[PDB]
């Protein structure tokens, strides 16, 4: 007997379920290009609160960034007669540097007032804190990986009498097998000293000064993306072409692995190329590798030497926005925007990045996207012969035409013995410092 | 729609055409099936006309397609096969004739024609399918 | 259709499609199916290009209409060095359905906005987005601590010619259409205009807008200026540009460089989340002040 | 070489990504019909709270409706010795009428107790409030577009000592170029007076009384939909066929433009037709324009003169629900439902409209949807010839059949020289007042 | 199959498909592939219509099964003036797989619910939704301040015939099947039944339910009543309708017009969100009362 | 576009070709029809030319496709079948002639040609279709 | 390509595809298009199987690459009794593009991971997931009150051979490859290993891992052990298994049975949501204690 209109049903499931197996987002997709599908990424956490449940995941972070933590092993309320507790707040995993500048619900509490005992969460397996001798040694938990902070005889008097939501500035050095080789500051320094001293003051040259207070924490972008693939298990990871400072990224547990990495591909713009099995992560530039003439393209599928698509004017992202974290002061969600002067009439396209970066840098990034997303309107769809197959999937083609000589970075190489390319328009001058003043 | 002329007189042996019925049909896979037609008439649907004369007849025939033709005009058609009824059943034909005496206004079923030269004076074209639009 | 129904209810009809697009520049272009050049308005529709007219769709919903409108590119026509450089972006069309026997028997099928143009193989294919393209986009301000408007905007009127602010000087040394030497650099501060409009009003790039960056004068008032993006048409080292001054969109740069601090349209103070859930501790500074 | 089963992959992306480029929802889709895809719309805000972050968008509203506002420029807590602040809460954009009836966290505070200075947010650019001379004149912000309300020497004593969430009744007149032409009450009145006076009382004839207290605020539906397309930039907007009162609609910033408008297409039901480039917004009626017989349809694609689809009985929306705002009393989220008496056994389909309307009107709307969604089960899919092309995309066809003579409003006209139609069944009696009693 | 395996394991088999649908009205209809009229139950399956039987699908998941079941519409058959008016909506089917040589050798493939019927071109195509159609729908009450039940419902039993409440009178003046004159208007209040069941039990619309609105008597007890929707079958100005009274589903209209205020099944007071986050101020009214 | 020459003189018996129209059509399914014409003109659309001479004629014919041909040039075409009108109806042809005296500038409808050798000196090619681009 | 461009820029080229997959076991397999067995490394590529090489795709995005790689299964080859039992799961490939005239002219197209293998009709079809398969997965710990690591893990090192913990004994009585009799049951506690690794290192299932359950010794140290799942290859009642002990992943079972309570990597106390929003009532127990 014949078939019904579940011919449309078998066309979907699993007719299209096989695809995504083997495979605000308003601005996330244009920056990756045709590329691949941009996974939902980094709904930035504002009002960081600590939930004491059993279903919250272990967070991870790299550098100076506040994290909420959560309660593990709180004793009963103790009335001195006007209360007292013994908390232990677990921040993040891995060996960390020390936790300073604790502030609870509200503005600020002085850490000298507290009796906190910070712990690195060392794989060395730090023993029991002995404040858990309330429980006793025989049931004292001895957390190996996670970096918990206990609190001792905490007076609940100044903040009500309820438990306040504590939030902790944490400094975590990037770890992993690629990180222990090639040591950056956080252990590479091996004794700096030279404290300038010589005592409201002269901090106008701090952004250009030789001294390294504050910014010694920030990990290079090379090892943090190496930490992601290390935790995911890819040790074949190649990352020598990366040049960036992280300064406090933070993704939670069960953040897909790649969706934590994909926020970095919007900020620093790097390729995630994978020429060979190395998965080369190179920083994206305009350095042209191909120099094709128009005479040197192959015969494509659609029988056009170069199909050139220019995207709609009604969707060009006239103004772009961020949701970065303040990273110098009290870590709070902020926003800058870049507005193109001719067409400001609409198309607001913003996204949220959960990392922490300064004020002139955020206006630099959004100034870079608004230029790039209007440059990346043009896409090219051509086929080039396997006579020059050394055009890796992330290279950029000069592509001489009779009218233009416009560069093109390429995506979605599908070859089978005929390299067919979905390029995208990329200029070299996009990837520069914006050189803006600071706050 | 015109009332211009019948046609060039010549028509070759093989000028085929017979009534075409919508006959929307259901074809039940069980067996017998029902059907109905919304016309209450029948498009006569004549095909396969052939002009065969000298080249003097051709230039009045190629512009027959062009001048009064275009695509969308009448040129009343002569049938070698005011209301005519068909009484050979106890049913009836009772099919109307808008034009007089079997003249059945039509249009050619072609975006182009194709006239050939077969000798110093021979002009041929293989087909001009019509459908007698009302 | 508008009172061509007498023409149209007859089966004998002759309505040949035709349309005009008005570019962002003042010139229009003409296109028709009729195969003979015809006009009714002062547009002179040419059948030399354009015009495949494939399947205009409709909808009571806010979703746009669409028509891919396959055609040809040529020297009289769009010519694609015009198209690639940045023109025809917000090009406005009207499609018409004229009678070629009498062009006073016509109507408009839709007035479109021509969103996506895909050119290739010596031809172009241009999706005609419908009247409702602007709906479906996000418009808003997000209380951010910068400004929010452009210089010419109604929310911050400036009178951008009011003094020696604009740099009107003709161009030399165009190089790779990002660097621009500019013979008359001298006349202004170093790094005066860092976010301005490089409107180029002569030559190849006629009326084309880019954005400046790196306003640096190297020697004797050279004023080498970069841009974010290519102009898309090469200036010929003789063109005239004018550059409006640069706004950092910040309160300090607003009031110092410009006088117009009144028309700010921005949100400088904007306390923060941690202020909101804070309860007032009775310690330290609790007197009225800036909170900055 | 051959191709893989990414033939299913290239069928999706971007094989179907080109579509939605050029293009509770349980009841939203049936009311627009086949129509177009109903965008997610109006998750109604209950517990209106004010967040003092930097990532919240500028709200917009039209008429008497409460809005949360947010904090901009709060001074430090000032102890008189028992606290004091200087807030400024920014409500919405555009020139507004005055803000009355302020109520904080909780029930109600008397505005006479406050020292608030309301501001219209005039494009005239209102100067500094001089309470920001705490900051000084040289850094005083002078907000042009937004309508902020400062608060002066606010005692935080009655509501705890924390900052309470303030919520403000705001009256905003509809603006835009179509609104300044054709003035309605809010400036059209040009002096009414005639205060009845002549002093629990006789308000049983207020809904029918000649006096205009309260309902003088409510803007006509013609100019509010003109304000949307004006802000979106469509000045070619045609709206003379609209007849409705808005009474306090509210969409936030980045509400897509159209998704704010699409809530009105559910309430007042209007076409958004676009015959020509005018984009005619006409109110939907049953006024028949076509009168086709069955003999006058064209030959379609599927070779059926009229394909008639009747939707499933298991999905007819047996009971429909709303989430309107109270609009007379204390503005709170409410709900009414309309239940069809024969089939009440299931299919609850509700949606949420963020506008404000009265009590008999809400039961009128849900009484209209439950009738319409069961009428709009039948859809017709026919093709009509270009001999009568003046059937615009939103007209309604009589469509004489041998059995029925059932009307059909049309959608999704795709012509190319053969107008092919996806109609939908529409009756005239649906669009009437329900004539119900009030609360 | 149920013990026809002896028939079925042989390659020589003869199982001809056949099915019966029971309409919402008491009559059933018969359909078979066998090309000869056959019956096993009192259904008299006719091969004159129905029966293409295309590809019943299955699933352990809650998703329904489906069968499009192409067929023909005729005067003996569905006839489509029956179908369009509002019948065959919740029509229940059983598909069978009978042996035509011996109809006692049969089973049920599924028992369906016939959701979507698409008729066209002189034929009908009717998607047979599976047994699990009711799952996948939202059922609930939302604490709204009206009532929630219909009059006949178990949550509000009424005894709807208990007095002169129902209007049993025969119909005249049907007009456009929305307006109904009704010769015997007199006997009740003006605007008595505003949300009632217009069950019409004679003539063309036999057992067809509409909902009333605008119960107005113009002169001498005319009682002109509108409806929300068309009946879909024209009443013939001689039919008998009965109209149950109208419930506004409100506490005031409940207890006044009807006695049954006990069986309310509604939520009249329901304080509100602003009450919930309110802290008690010690000013003004703070004594026990209605809060209304 | 050229004005170069007519063609080689030889054309075999069977050189077919006649005017075209687009004239898209809806065929209203329950009655008559209505149909539109956007041309007001006709592409003459000549096909099936055959060169048949010695091999001395072939090398001036294969480069006829190549030298002045390429793809995109005129080579005015001679019809064996300044404004010409057709007056045999009371309607009119009134079709223009850009070139003089039935010379109908065309282009070949081929990506390639295919010349054959039939004997020591026989040169044949079966078809060269044209459409008369303006 | 790596310095075969001199070979490749000529139109006369001869690059024949070829690839090697390394299974989870130490053996590799060879595959080539060249139709003659060739090798460059010690792999001995066989053209007897594999190798249709359909359309490797790429992407700058984190999404994997793919190649379906149609081929043949045979006794020398994969043979599909190997594949079905649980091998070739995380099989790592490298595809090469060798010159068959000179195999020192080669490169790697990608190094893959061979995710989905669909075998059927006497052939196999194996989707080659790209290098970035591991990205796109969720990895994390959720503060649950058990442990979180396996026995061999770095977060809980154990020295799993340190005493008589492992049961090294050779197998008898395999039955349906879930029940295992085991001749040498005696030597351990009853129900000693309940979540352990049944690594079988001889015979048919060579190096195949299952998980134990129901460690019960019925008579004279029989130790009948179930498994969760089939091994997929039948052990032959003579194989040698070793079973690591079972960890309940709980603090009581941690410290009692095992000494390693220090390396816990778990979260035993974890107070709860109701503790968090609780305000301290000044009644009953409010002295410092376990809260357990
Ligand atoms: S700084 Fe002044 S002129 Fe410049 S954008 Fe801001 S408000 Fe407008
Ligand atoms: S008013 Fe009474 S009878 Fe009517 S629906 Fe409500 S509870 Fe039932
Ligand atoms: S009980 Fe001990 S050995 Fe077992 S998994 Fe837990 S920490 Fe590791």
């Amino acid at each position: 007997a014949t078939i019904l209109l579940s011919a449309a049903g078998a066309a979907i499931g699993g007719g299209f379920g096989g695809t995504v197996l083997g495979l605000g987002r308003v601005i996330d997709q244009r920056l990756l290009g045709s590329g691949s599908q941009s996974v939902e990424t980094g709904r930035v956490d504002r009002l960081r609160l600590s939930s004491a449940s059993e279903g919250e995941a272990v967070g991870r972070l790299w550098g100076r960034m506040r994290v909420a933590g959560q309660v593990i092993w709180a004793t009963r309320f103790f009335e001195s007669a006007s209360y007292s507790l013994s908390l232990a707040l677990a921040l993040c995993e891995g060996e960390i540097l020390r936790v300073g500048r604790v502030w609870a619900d509200g503005s600020e509490i002085e850490v000298s007032g507290l009796n906190m005992r910070v712990y690195r969460g060392g794989e060395d397996q730090l023993p029991d804190p002995k404040i858990a001798a309330v429980e006793g040694a025989e049931a004292a938990p001895a957390y190996r990986g996670i970096a918990y902070v206990v609190l001792e005889d905490l007076q609940l008097a100044p903040f009500g009498n309820r438990v306040p939501q504590f939030t902790f500035e944490v400094v975590r050095a990037a770890q992993g097998a690629l990180a222990e080789a090639e040591p950056d500051l956080t252990r590479g320094l091996r004794a700096v000293a030279l404290i300038p001293g010589t005592g409201w003051s002269d901090g106008e040259n701090y952004a250009r000064g030789h001294w390294i207070s504050g910014r010694a924490v920030a990990q290079p972008l090379a090892s943090v993306v190496a930490e992601i693939c290390g935790a995911a298990g890819i040790t074949e990871i190649d990352v020598s072409g990366l040049y960036g400072l992280v300064r406090g990224y933070t993704m939670t547990g069960d953040q897909t692995g790649r969706a934590g990495l994909q926020a970095l591909m919007l900020a620093y713009g790097f390729e995630a190329l994978e020429r060979d099995g190395q998965l080369v992560f190179r920083m994206r530039d305009g350095r042209v590798a191909a120099d094709l003439a128009a005479a040197d393209l192959a015969l494509g599928e659609g029988e056009a030497v170069v199909e050139t698509v220019r995207a709609a004017e009604a969707e060009i992202a006239g103004r772009v926005r961020l949701a970065y974290v303040e990273a110098e002061g009290d870590f709070e969600v902020k926003a800058v925007e870049a507005v193109f002067p001719d067409a400001a009439a609409g198309a607001a396209a913003g996204s949220e990045l959960s990392l922490a970066l300064t004020r002139a840098q955020a206006q630099g990034i959004v100034g870079r996207w608004l230029a790039e997303a209007r440059v990346a309107r043009d896409t090219a769809r051509f086929a080039l012969p396997p006579s020059r197959g050394h055009l890796g999937t992330g290279d950029v083609v000069r592509l001489d035409l009779p009218e233009g000589k416009r560069r093109y970075r390429i995506d979605r190489v599908e070859q089978a013995g005929l390299i067919q390319v979905e390029a995208v328009r990329v200029e070299p001058g996009i990837y520069a410092p914006a050189d803006e003043v600071e706050d | 729609a015109f009332h211009e002329v019948r046609f060039p007189a010549n028509l070759s042996f093989g000028s085929v055409g017979g009534p075409e019925r919508r006959t929307e049909i259901v074809t039940l896979s069980s067996g017998h099936e029902e059907r109905n037609s919304p016309w209450a008439h029948s498009r006569r649907h004549y095909d396969a006309g052939v002009g065969l004369r000298s080249l003097d007849d051709v230039e009045r025939l190629i512009a027959f397609f062009e001048a009064r033709g275009g695509q969308l005009h009448g040129f009343r058609w002569k049938d070698w096969a005011g209301i005519v009824s068909f009484n050979e059943p106890p049913p009836q034909g009772a099919r109307v004739t808008a034009g007089f005496e079997f003249d059945v206004p039509v249009r050619f079923d072609t975006d182009r024609i194709a006239v050939s030269v077969q000798s110093f004076q021979a002009g041929d074209l293989p087909q001009v399918p019509v459908v007698e639009v009302r | 259709p508008e009172s061509l129904k007498a023409h149209l209810q007859g089966g004998v009809t002759t309505l040949a499609r035709a349309w005009a697009l008005a570019r962002a520049d003042g010139r229009v272009l003409g296109f028709t199916d009729h195969d003979v050049v015809l006009r009714f308005d002062g547009i002179s529709f040419e059948p030399g290009s354009g015009m495949t007219a494939k399947a205009v769709l409709q909808g009571t919903g806010l979703s746009v209409d669409n028509t891919e409108s396959y055609g040809a590119l040529s020297s009289e026509a769009i010519t694609e060095a015009d198209l690639l450089a940045g023109r025809y972006d917000g090009a406005a069309v009207t499609v018409w359905l004229v009678n070629w026997a009498d062009p006073a028997m016509r109507a408009v099928i839709f007035r479109g906005h021509l969103g996506e143009v895909s050119r290739g193989a010596g031809a172009f294919t241009a999706e005609l987005r419908g009247l409702t393209a602007a709906l479906g986009q996000e418009q808003g301000r997000i209380y951010h601590p910068r400004c929010a408007a452009v210089l010419g905007d109604g929310r911050c009127r400036f009178d951008l010619t009011k003094d020696g602010y604009a740099l009107e000087a003709a161009l030399g040394g165009v190089d790779e259409a990002v660097v621009l030497r500019l013979a008359e650099g001298a006349g202004f501060e170093d790094r005066w205009f860092e976010k301005g409009r490089l409107v180029v009003l002569d030559g190849a790039a006629a009326g084309l807008i880019g954005v400046v960056k790196n306003d640096r004068l190297q020697a004797d008032g050279s004023r080498l200026i970069e841009l974010w993006q290519r102009l898309g048409a090469n200036p010929v080292a003789g063109d005239r540009v004018r550059i409006e001054p640069g706004c950092d969109k910040r309160a300090g740069t607003c009031r110092l460089k410009f006088d117009n601090f009144l028309n700010f349209r921005g949100f400088p103070h904007i306390p923060g989340e941690d202020w909101m859930v804070s309860y007032p501790v009775q310690s330290g500074t609790n007197d009225g002040g800036s909170l900055f």
